[PDB]
């Protein structure tokens, strides 16, 4: 009857929020007018409690919580939820240079009898299945890679970019030189109407109808028209190659990239300490070589890892698809790429002598066939705030075309000065 | 003893059967033998055939390395009474019919894990996700009519025509201090759209400076408009035929256009789940059931059947191995019921623990993720987006004609508005 | 002393030419003024005997022949060369449903004692090494894929392609409609100078200076300028996407290709009958599934296979890199793609009891270290007649821009008629 | 007995050594340990260190699978006296020193097959091609000055100008039946280069038809010129520093600019071949030799050494594992002496046939071609051509200024030609 349950914080599965007022949080409803069921979590104030080592009665809600409530009504049992203090899923280590091996996280407490039921996105694994028996997977998934995409390194922050600044000068100086030779080849065979041909052939403004008169200057004007076309067409083609950069460099395709084989200064990637991905990394034959790299980059939890990915602190992150995909759906700056490797789902582990393995497995299979957790998928993680912008050319927003507006605006404010100068000229 | 028999069903890429070599008379190398039961001699049962079959695939290779993991030998034989298994009249059939009648003690194949199949026969750790999926000849192609305005968002277009009014309303300020606003709008705008039109240029020296600093803006506008243009005019947005199982079409097939021809293969787990969850759908779809998956594919391509519902993994395999990418599952590979391919075991047996721990090292060491690509991979499984090297029909370039026709009618509206006012 | 040698015809290694006059061919020299050494070849005319069912004397020359002459002066032996009648490298088969397995091709004669030395680009293989002992590889190579490239299926055979022919009509009909409304909205608020604005805004010919006068027709003229820009910019951008077809250079990438896993009606590929690649196909675990396909497409020899690749009869071919690379260097229509899988070099097989294995191996290693066959590589296969700048944008030749020339030419011939019509008009 | 020792040398990716686990004290899974001897106790020889290492790689795994192929156990240990082997004073060293003094009976590593190493120690079938290769920091970048004429070949450009001559010479024929040829050249040509310039249009109705059928040609000309343009103005043609070993630079290092700093690792097969084939080169390059490949890479990056000559496979491996693609082998992977990595055996031993068949079974079943990509692969292994997303400098866009300068001078030539004639 009385059951103790440990849970880890995972945004698409376990939403943890400290309770206020008396210790009971609100009863906010979903988009479709449905109540967000809550459970009590006598969990640590912060991960790795340390100095604020207090068991705050927070409230938890999410996919796993609704699965717990369904199994609670079906199985007729009482339960309590308390977060794991270390905040890790669980790996096998040893202490004091002893032969015996000790577990961490969930199995550091469930194996000690402190927890009866485990309800968390715990990936099924050999080392995990040796000590506890997992039920059938309630959500099949595989590991995936989340990239930064904060800067695709082809960002037009200026429209002067297509040319480099010692070519803008030498295009804007080669105008006056050719003007002051059109004028001289015509004079000795006007200056304002030569300097106007010279420009209005470049910009294609068609302004200034003076054409070079003398046969010497028509050759130079013809070739200056050719130069103007090639200059402007190179600006245009190079701007396009900057914008048609909808295919950003080489995206990592699964765990196949040679850059993943070898650590490098530029490329850094890691996962959560003492997690399933660490066991997979040490459990892969080729992956022992670069195990040195992420050992210094591994994060304590996935939340701050994803925060690092969002900023310019981590390039690529590896984690379960059910988490990274949801995070990429909530935020447009982060997307995931690469084939889903290690197609191992989650599951509910059970003790060796626990008389509930068969019945809990049948319960979750029944929840599968009746479509209960399909409804949970639509309710909990189906927002899809972003769009499948990949394989689709982007649309140039404002602030993505703001420079040309500032160009014409600055031309106006300079003109109101130039008009004073011109009236004063006469 | 460690010697236990294995049973399988010839279905899906997991179980592909080959015969013996005409010159060798045996199975090929690295091929475990297979046997299949035969019946002849009219009403009575004839002598055994003992044919030498070679049934392999993905699940068979999984069986091979788990057998080397646990160090047991085995033999393979095929079910003939039933294919998947139905508890008809209280008697199990097919795979479960064999397992409940022993003589196999094991079962490897395209067997779906569910509560009804588990109450009598426990299953191991599934080695691949699967479930129910609807695949159709999803096709159409709807180029959005306003694809010629997509290079910029609405903010930018509207701010372009506000800057144009601002600039043309000052170039007849920097030009006063016969060129009116009606000609500064017609100039400042004929520069945006190349410089094709006949304009009436200013004459003051500080106003040509403004026309020039605007012609540079026009150059950048046409450089950033046409950058992607022939990829917006060719981008087709395919509309999925059915939103999902619980859509209004499947709930009430009759009160719509002639109902979708959708069915499955009867006497299977897929029909087993649908009759429980949606019996009203089952009553209608019983008439559209078909014998095999090949019949379903042929029916969909011919068009008599316009939707198919079946196991997720098999349909995903068949989608990528079609002439063209016409056939594809609904929801881009959406599964409406998550299950897995398990291994059927007799209850209360110590082999289940060994089998689970013998499947999981394939996940851990990742020596079967390459096996995933070894067989289950198709051409259409990768796709080539929606852009191609295709001509532009009217269908593509018919948001430009709508705009031309709309101005062709607004000009006449304002013509009569002149002639009256 | 007396040694019998069999050889197969391979273009980059073995050039075979039926001798004329008394039975000796020419003594033509190389580009650097060096004689092309020849040897006698009593092989069958036109591959299989057929009507010329006789081993007609011929002269052979090439890489292997020069290696033979070098080993001839070093080892001090006599030799004769005669081509294999069946024209195959050799595989293991059986006849009359017998348990014994028989060899064909080279080992169908060397194992019978008919040949003492084997000199041919015979790939080293397990089934090949069981019956004879191979020396050290004198040229290391791997299998590669040669694609057709005769038609990349993005061939501009007209400049009218970027638009489909029921859009050219509807652009050339929507000119007259808008002209005859510019004229009417101006008349009732000229026709030739409306029909000239209407065109010279589309083509950007800037011809016809009439601008719509009345406010009704300036709106329609403005929007027709917008329509003209979008039409011409779509023609231009779509022509570019036709010409910027550098992407179709991405083709089958090695054996690892999903289209190679499964046979299809469009995709056909095969190799030479009873060759090393056939064994590799049956020696590969996954390659037995589609082994049904090329069994009906496999060719008797690589020469006609490459001829089929050149035409629209074979799409992809698989063979040794030292052959396909040379063929792709001689002809621009054929190129090779994909990683070099099965990196197994050639070699010189030896009999089990023949007392020359060690010394011949030392001889070829000595030829390696002194750079003799490096000189042979430069002499025999180093022509490089084709450009190696793949992924370099192409240059539009004439006959690749001939249509526009015919367009302006046809405009001239139509104008000499239209001028008669115009003078007659008044 | 089937138990035989294996000896190796810590070098190349084929032999990468790892230490013991601090918590476990053993090598990792699927790891065969290694052995090594240390020298201590001042002048005398101390006891061996007996530190058991974990040395693996692309050769060690082949050793694993051939160990299961022939069913033999073994142990691994490293050479202490010598690295590769030199017959100095008639005594073999290193690998050959161990093999000829027995107590090894085997040798796995990056041992180059050659006649000198084979006369005393026969080698098996090589499992990977290799040889001699020269790698440098070959990277300058030279955009061809006439990259603005590349969009069309010279044939097409010249035919364009002859058409512009024979069209302007008829538009002053369809127009004479003040618009002379001097203005039909200036019109017909101002349409090719957009329509920027001020022209003087005809007036006859059949001549505007010709200007229009020419403006359509101009539209196609600028659509097919600028199609690839920003990929021709960015395409850099890297010039390789050294054509080959037999170039005039290596033959006579002194009679040129200060001679190239090229060397190798002494006491190896690479130097062994070069001293025989080119002793004059050897005399000069003896002063530039360095201890190890890492020293060579650091020297090349720092610039003190400007060329390195070594084994082909190792240099190929190091090329793809560099910060940037600055370091690249000469000839795009050109090898001037084809050899292979074999296994050293004692002469007249029956294990050679078994080893050869075991090696060739990997070629046959193709289970090591994936092993080729498992380790010997780098970032720079797939260069992204020469085009990138790069600005256009004055280096790129300087064939347009040369043409403008050439006309800037031809206009003055024809100016004086007017003012005299
Ligand atoms: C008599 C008749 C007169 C007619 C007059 C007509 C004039 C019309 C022309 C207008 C264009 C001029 C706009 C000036 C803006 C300066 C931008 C700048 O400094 O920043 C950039 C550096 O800039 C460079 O790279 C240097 C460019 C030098 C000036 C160019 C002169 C020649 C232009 C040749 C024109 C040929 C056109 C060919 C077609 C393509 C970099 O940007 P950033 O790092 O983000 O810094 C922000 C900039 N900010 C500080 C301003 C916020
Ligand atoms: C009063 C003022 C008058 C001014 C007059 C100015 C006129 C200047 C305009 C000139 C362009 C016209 C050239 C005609 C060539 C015909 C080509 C043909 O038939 O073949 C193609 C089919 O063609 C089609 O797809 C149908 C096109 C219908 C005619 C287009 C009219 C509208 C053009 C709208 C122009 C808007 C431009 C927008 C900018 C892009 C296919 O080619 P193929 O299969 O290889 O067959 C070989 C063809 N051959 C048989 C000839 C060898
Ligand atoms: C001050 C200021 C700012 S904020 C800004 N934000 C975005 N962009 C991009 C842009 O306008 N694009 C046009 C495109 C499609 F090519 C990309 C800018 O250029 C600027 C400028 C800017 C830059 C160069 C300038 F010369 C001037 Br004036 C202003
Ligand atoms: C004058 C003028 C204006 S005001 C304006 N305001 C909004 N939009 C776009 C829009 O509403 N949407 C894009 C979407 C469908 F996503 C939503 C315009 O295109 C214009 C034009 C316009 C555009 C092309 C032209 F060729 C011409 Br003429 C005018
Ligand atoms: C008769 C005839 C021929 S032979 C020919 N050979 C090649 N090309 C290609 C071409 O010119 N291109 C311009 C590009 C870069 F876009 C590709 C042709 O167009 C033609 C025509 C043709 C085609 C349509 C026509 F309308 C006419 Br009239 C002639
Ligand atoms: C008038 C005129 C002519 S005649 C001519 N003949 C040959 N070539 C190219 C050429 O020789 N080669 C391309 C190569 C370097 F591969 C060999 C030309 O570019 C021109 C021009 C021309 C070209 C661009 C212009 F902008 C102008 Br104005 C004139
Ligand atoms: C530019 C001034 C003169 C106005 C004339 C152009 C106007 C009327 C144009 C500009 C954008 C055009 C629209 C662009 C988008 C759509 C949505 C599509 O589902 C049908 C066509 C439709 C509805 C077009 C109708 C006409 C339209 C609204
Ligand atoms: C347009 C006419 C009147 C005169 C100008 C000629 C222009 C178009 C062209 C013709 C061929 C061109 C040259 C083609 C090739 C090279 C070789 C290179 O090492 C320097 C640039 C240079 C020399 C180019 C300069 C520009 C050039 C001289």
């Amino acid at each position: 009857t009385r059951l103790k349950i440990v849970t880890i914080h995972q945004e698409p599965f376990v939403y943890v929020k400290p309770t206020m007022s008396d210790g009971t949080c609100k009863e906010e409803f979903t988009v479709n007018g449905d109540p967000v069921k809550k459970v009590i979590c006598t969990g640590p104030n912060d991960t790795s409690p340390g100095s604020p080592r207090h068991t705050v009665p927070q409230c938890c809600y999410g996919f796993c919580i609704d699965l717990l409530i369904k199994l609670a009504r079906t199985m007729q049992f009482t339960y309590e939820v308390h977060l794991v203090a270390d905040g890790k899923f669980g790996t096998q280590e040893r202490v004091q240079n002893s032969n015996k091996k000790e577990w961490n996280g969930m199995m550091g407490e469930l194996l000690s009898g402190q927890a009866d039921m485990i309800v968390a996105p715990l990936t099924i694994n050999n080392e995990r299945a040796q000590y506890i028996e997992f039920s059938k997977p309630f959500k099949y998934q595989g590991l995936t890679i989340l990239v930064k995409k904060e800067i695709p390194r082809s960002t037009l922050d200026s429209f002067m970019q297509p040319f480099q600044s010692t070519l803008w000068l030498l295009v804007g100086l080669s105008v006056h030189v050719v003007a002051v030779m059109l004028y001289l080849l015509d004079r000795f065979s006007t200056l304002s109407s030569a300097m106007w041909f010279s420009w209005g052939v470049l910009l294609n403004s068609g302004i200034g109808e003076g054409a070079p008169r003398s046969f010497s200057a028509r050759i130079l004007g013809m070739v200056w028209a050719g130069f103007a076309m090639i200059i402007v067409a190179s600006y245009t083609a190079n701007l396009a190659a900057f914008l048609v950069l909808d295919r950003p460099e080489e995206r990592i395709t699964g765990i196949n990239d040679p850059r993943l084989r070898n650590p490098s200064d530029k490329f850094i990637y890691a996962t959560v300490k003492q997690s399933s991905v660490d066991i997979y990394f040490r459990r892969q034959v080729e992956l022992s070589t670069m195990y040195r790299h992420m050992e210094k980059h591994n994060y304590e939890s996935a939340a701050e890892a994803i925060q690092a990915v969002r900023d310019n602190k981590l390039h690529a992150f590896i984690w379960d698809s059910a988490v990274l995909e949801f995070e990429a759906s909530q935020k447009c700056d982060l997307v995931t790429t690469g084939e889903l490797f290690f197609r191992s789902g989650f599951g509910i582990g059970m003790r060796k002598d626990s008389p509930w393995k068969q019945q809990v497995s049948l319960s979750i299979l029944k929840s599968h066939e009746n479509g209960f957790m399909e409804d949970l998928d639509k309710t909990w993680v189906r927002y899809q705030e972003c769009d499948s912008r990949s394989n689709a050319p982007a649309t140039l927003t404002f602030e993505n075309m703001a420079g040309v507006f500032m160009l014409v605006a600055g031309g106006i404010v300079a003109g109101i000065f130039l008009i004073f100068i011109e009236i004063a000229y006469k | 003893d460690d010697h236990l028999s294995i049973v399988t069903l010839e279905e899906a890429p997991f179980v592909i059967v080959e015969s013996v070599d005409p010159l060798s008379g045996t199975c090929m190398r690295n091929t475990v033998p297979c046997q299949k039961r035969i019946i002849s001699e009219n009403k009575t049962d004839e002598e055994p055939g003992y044919i030498k079959k070679c049934c392999k695939g993905f699940c068979i290779d999984i069986l091979k390395k788990i057998s080397k993991s646990v160090k047991f030998t085995y033999d393979l034989y095929l079910v003939t009474n039933g294919k998947h298994g139905k508890k008809i009249n209280g008697t199990w059939n097919g795979m479960i019919g064999e397992v409940v009648m022993k003589r196999a003690y094991m079962a490897v194949g395209s067997l779906t894990i569910n509560e009804e199949r588990s109450e009598v026969v426990d299953f191991s750790v599934p080695f691949i996700e699967t479930g129910i999926s609807v695949m159709v000849s999803r096709s159409n192609g709807t180029v959005s009519p306003s694809a010629f305005l997509e290079p910029f968002s609405a903010d930018v277009w509207v701010m372009m025509f506000v800057m144009l009014l601002i600039v043309s309303a000052v170039a007849v300020f920097v030009f006063e201090y016969s060129f009116t606003i009606g000609k500064a709008i017609w100039l400042l705008w004929g520069l945006v759209f190349n410089n094709s039109v006949p304009v009436q240029n200013p004459k003051g020296t500080t106003s040509k400076i403004m026309v020039s600093v605007w012609a540079f803006f026009a150059v950048i506008f046409l450089a950033s408009y046409t950058a992607n243009l022939a990829a917006f005019m060719i981008q087709e947005e395919y509309v999925d035929q059915v939103s999902g199982l619980s859509d209004k079409k499947f709930q009430r097939p009759n009160d719509f256009s002639p109902p979708f021809r959708f069915g499955t293969v009867p006497n299977g787990s897929t029909e087993r789940n649908i009759r429980n969850n949606y019996a009203e759908m089952h009553a209608y779809m019983g008439k559209f059931n078909q014998r095999g998956v090949d019949d379903a594919l042929l029916s969909l391509k011919t068009g008599k059947l316009d939707a198919f519902i079946y196991d997720a993994a098999v349909l995903n395999y068949m989608a990528g191995r079609d002439e063209g990418c016409k056939l594809v599952t609904i929801g881009s590979g959406k599964v409406f019921a998550s299950t897995g391919y398990g291994i059927a075991i007799q209850k209360d047996s110590g082999w289940k623990r060994q089998v689970d721990l013998a499947i999981l090292q394939l996940f851990g060491d990742g020596e079967m993720e390459e096996l995933e690509a070894l067989w289950l991979t198709g051409i259409c499984h990768n796709e080539k987006n929606e852009v191609m090297s295709s001509q532009l029909d009217i269908d593509n370039m018919a948001g430009v004609f709508y705009m031309l026709g709309a101005a062709m009618a607004l000009s006449l509206i304002t013509f009569i508005c002149e002639h009256l006012f």
